């Protein structure tokens, strides 16, 4: 189960008010699998975090 | 004819031993001591945990600056007197602060990388690794004074460093502090105020020194701060014990007796090499007892050299002692008296091994070099395989874990780890948390390999050779 | 405490002020495996799943 | 026949082991842990952390004498907490003082040491290390009493201490404290207004001593700060349990007839020996147990000879218990009390080693020990070679690691960290950052060259040494 974490530091924090508003992540789940990506241009190096 | 060498090289063990004894003096661990405590130790904060050794981002080293650093530099003014103006400071009331502190840091331009065309437009911004080739001379900021300026190296009388990450250049763009904490408090917190450690900035080095008149041994002191292009920050230190007031006891008269004394010395050996060299023995070189005089001449005459290229180069002294209320430049005189020590230590080394050469006195202590010289070549062949065997485990290693470790992070670094595994000072974790799979197999197998078979085989080939030796000895005494 | 270390430290990192090349929005997904997990009754604290 | 002395060897090292667990006694360990953990642990003050542990500036020092030191010396054993009905495990210090305790600085004087000319505009004070031609012998402050007034040694029975840093001498101005809390801290107060500890004093010992009223042993307690010429502190103690009360019970009376015997022991061994000497083989010392015989009793001898002088010494501390206004000096019976521990415990093994000559009866042992004696001389030849190498790099590593390590501050540390490193017990985290090149070197050759070569060649002398006595063994039966 996939949720976006918004775009910009305005709707991110009512997504996650309604995450943790909704019992989103109630006592049944096993991970919660944060994950994103990360670019370093003076190296040229990618990044799997 | 085995004396007159024997006394001419115990009265040569004898003046470098006494040599040395007055160059390592007492009481100079604890001064150091004392500043890296005061300086890498306290806190940058009451309310703050981390200390200069454990910085971890640009805003730390702001809470440093203006803060723990000031705090150890300009210590109280112990009122007792007038106090006309700006008294100095004494640092622990015995160290005092010469001259005055200077800052400075390197950064690098705007336009030195080129982002790909792919995602040109989420990517503004860019700034390449420290070079000398992208490295900005433009004013920036409020083009005011000469904290926002470039000034060459050569105006700076600098020089490399040759830190962590990169070689830094002498140039940037610096600022000489003042010479009480309200003024330098200021003009930390004006510099601070419009922004003067951008993103672009590569590296800041802080440089000061003191005399601690008590006992003659000025210390210079280095900080430097490095920002890699991936984000971060690395610290590094020194701190230099160097000493330029020579001679102002009687004991220092008699050191500089016994180095003329050395000077002297080295030249008869010299000549006398030369002498034998010129019409006895053209080839001269299998005996492996005159490359090591040839090693010990050589490093002898790069430390004379080098000794009396750093004594005649005191005038930045002289020029100090003209205006007090200026940055004194001591990092070239640190520099030469750390290579002189790494000299002066390996020609000291090597002394004590050309000392095997008298030590053949009784029967019982010929078998033993002769079995030496018999089992070099042998132990040579040897180790040559014991090397490439090493080298291709360090190589896999640094390739496998490499990137993840920190204990692999650099072929050096695996050497050394490889060689702290034999120890058995290895932890056997950050391995294995590595690399479930390929981690403790590395492992199991290197140190079944290595141990048992290297190790037995060395064993093998030493007593094989030694047995034989005893052996013919034994026959040939009996036979006769 | 998942979600004041999210907010602390993760979403000032992701959006940032000129810091930070994303390159992709970060994601979410979790498992539900729809069965409520049985707490773990006291004892010797057991290192098993 | 040899089981005549076999019989008196061993009645010998029945009564020199029953009498060294009867010395040995108990509970000494818990009594001497209990007082460092009350002197040394408990903070200053509440809102510090700064134990006397980790002293760090002069003002730290004043804070702990009226902080943990009157606290924990006045009676600390205030049942207040939850004791079980009684005095718990922890508490049972009451300890009641012999006395007063005293406090006693070493200082030197200003001008010790001449300044340059070049800086003399500059600095005006200048104190060198502590010297005894250097030290103060004037008046300062307040000159009215005993505390700002010159005590020879003589005046005052002291004698040197042999300190961290130098070697004290027993003069200095000192003060004899007070009985009660309320007065002896109203003096410190006073010591502390008129400022006491300059920029001149070198050093400062507090003594007292205690008696704890119910387990009856003494003990003597001494605390020395050191300040170094180069600004800091340095915190030492010593804490030395006595017991002289030797007649209470039965059973310390048995201890005297073990010591009659002890002596008639030894007397027996001297006249055997002297006779033995005389008229059989005049100049006997070439075998082992012939050398050995003389050590154990010239050892015993010294013992023997100082428990008669602290037995001789002992009514010198009795004669005054109910008197408590005079400092009692029990510093020579601390002494000579360490002296006997040290000597009883080398003649210990020297007489348990000495049982090495009765076991040679059947033929395993007997070639055991042909074995152990025939690799003596290579052993010893080898071992000189292994020491020299060891030495050089010893020196070489007092040279490049001995001002920013702390395991190779000094010579002797250099060799203890050598032998630790063979134990594998290295941090190699300093040894690379205090010199990124020549460090990594020595280390690596170090451990190579050591491990290998040397470890494999002490093996292969006594595996081949062991190889030849079997063989010999072996040939000289069934061939007669
Ligand atoms: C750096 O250069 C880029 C284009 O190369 C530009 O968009 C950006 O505004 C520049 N930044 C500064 C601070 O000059
Ligand atoms: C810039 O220089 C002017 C010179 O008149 C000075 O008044 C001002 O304080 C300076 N501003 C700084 C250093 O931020
Ligand atoms: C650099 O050397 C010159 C030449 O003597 C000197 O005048 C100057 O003060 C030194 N320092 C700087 C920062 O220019
Ligand atoms: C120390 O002695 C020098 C020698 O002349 C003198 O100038 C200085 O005032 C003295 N300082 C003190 C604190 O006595
Ligand atoms: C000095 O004199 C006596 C000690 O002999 C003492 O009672 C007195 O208070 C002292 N005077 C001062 C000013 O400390
Ligand atoms: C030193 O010993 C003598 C011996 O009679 C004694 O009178 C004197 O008081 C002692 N010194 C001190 C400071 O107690
Ligand atoms: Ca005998």
């Amino acid at each position: 189960y996939v949720q976006e974490l918004g775009l910009s530091l305005e709707e991110s924090r009512d997504r996650l008010r309604f995450l943790q508003l909704h019992n989103w992540l109630d006592n049944r789940s096993r991970a919660v699998f944060l994950e994103l990506t990360r670019y370093s241009p003076a190296v040229g190096l990618h990044a799997a975090v | 004819s085995v004396l007159r060498e024997l006394v001419t090289y115990l009265l040569f063990l004898i003046v470098l031993c006494i040599l040395t004894y007055g160059m390592m003096s007492s009481n100079v661990y604890y001064y150091t001591r004392m500043m890296s405590q005061l300086f890498l130790d306290t806190p940058v904060s009451k309310t703050e945990k981390t200390n200069f050794k454990t910085l971890s981002s640009m805003e730390d080293f702001w809470k440093f600056t203006e803060g723990s650093l000031l705090d150890g530099l300009y210590w109280k003014m112990q009122p007792s007197n007038q106090t006309e103006a700006d008294n100095r400071s004494f640092i622990f009331y015995e160290n005092l602060l010469l001259g005055v502190p200077r800052i400075r840091q390197l950064r690098v331009r705007n336009g030195s990388c080129s982002i790909p065309q792919d995602l040109r437009d989420e990517i503004k911004e860019c700034y390449d690794v420290y070079s000398v080739s992208s490295e900005d001379r433009a004013p920036f900021g409020p083009r005011n004074g000469t904290a926002w300026i470039y000034t060459s190296e050569k105006d700076l009388n600098g020089s490399s460093h040759w830190g962590i990450i990169a070689t830094y250049s002498g140039a940037g763009y610096y600022l000489d502090l003042s010479r009480t904490r309200e003024e330098t408090a200021a003009q930390v917190a004006s510099l601070k105020k419009n922004v003067w450690l951008d993103r672009g900035t590569r590296a800041t080095f802080i440089d000061f020194s003191v005399y601690n008149a008590n006992i003659n041994l000025f210390c210079v002191v280095r900080l430097l701060v490095e920002f890699p292009a991936t984000g971060g920050v690395i610290p590094s230190w020194q701190f230099q014990p160097l000493k330029l007031i020579r001679y102002v006891t009687t004991f220092d008269f008699f050191l500089a007796a016994c180095e003329i004394i050395f000077c002297f010395f080295i030249f008869y050996y010299v000549v006398e090499e030369i002498l034998e060299i010129r019409i006895h023995k053209l080839h001269y070189f299998r005996s492996f007892w005159n490359c090591l005089d040839v090693v010990i001449v050589v490093l002898s005459v790069v430390a004379i050299g080098i000794n009396i290229y750093r004594t005649s180069n005191v005038e930045v002294l002289l020029q100090f002692l003209e205006d007090q209320n200026t940055f004194p430049n001591f990092e070239h005189l640190a520099y030469w008296q750390i290579q002189f020590n790494n000299i002066a230590a390996v020609t000291v080394f090597f002394v004590w091994i050309k000392l095997f050469k008298f030590i053949n006195f009784n029967r019982t202590m010929s078998q033993l070099s002769t079995t030496m010289s018999r089992c070099a070549k042998d132990l040579f062949g040897f180790a040559i395989m014991f090397f490439i065997i090493f080298l291709a485990y360090a190589q896999l290693a640094y390739l496998v874990f490499g990137t993840q470790v920190d204990d692999f992070s650099t072929f050096q670094e695996c050497i050394f780890t490889q060689f702290r595994i034999i120890l058995g000072d290895i932890n056997f974790a950050e391995i294995e948390e590595a690399n479930r799979v390929l981690g403790p197999i590395y492992f199991t197998t290197f140190v079944f390999f290595m141990f048992f078979i290297l190790l037995n085989m060395f064993l093998a080939i030493i007593n094989d050779t030694y047995s034989e030796v005893k052996s013919d000895l034994a026959q040939q005494k009996a036979e006769m | 405490e998942l979600w004041p270390w999210m907010a602390h430290v993760l979403l000032p990192y992701v959006h940032g002020n000129q810091s930070s090349p994303e390159l992709g929005p970060p994601r979410l997904r979790q498992v539900r495996l729809q069965e409520a997990l049985y707490p773990d009754p006291p004892g010797p604290r057991v290192h098993t799943c």
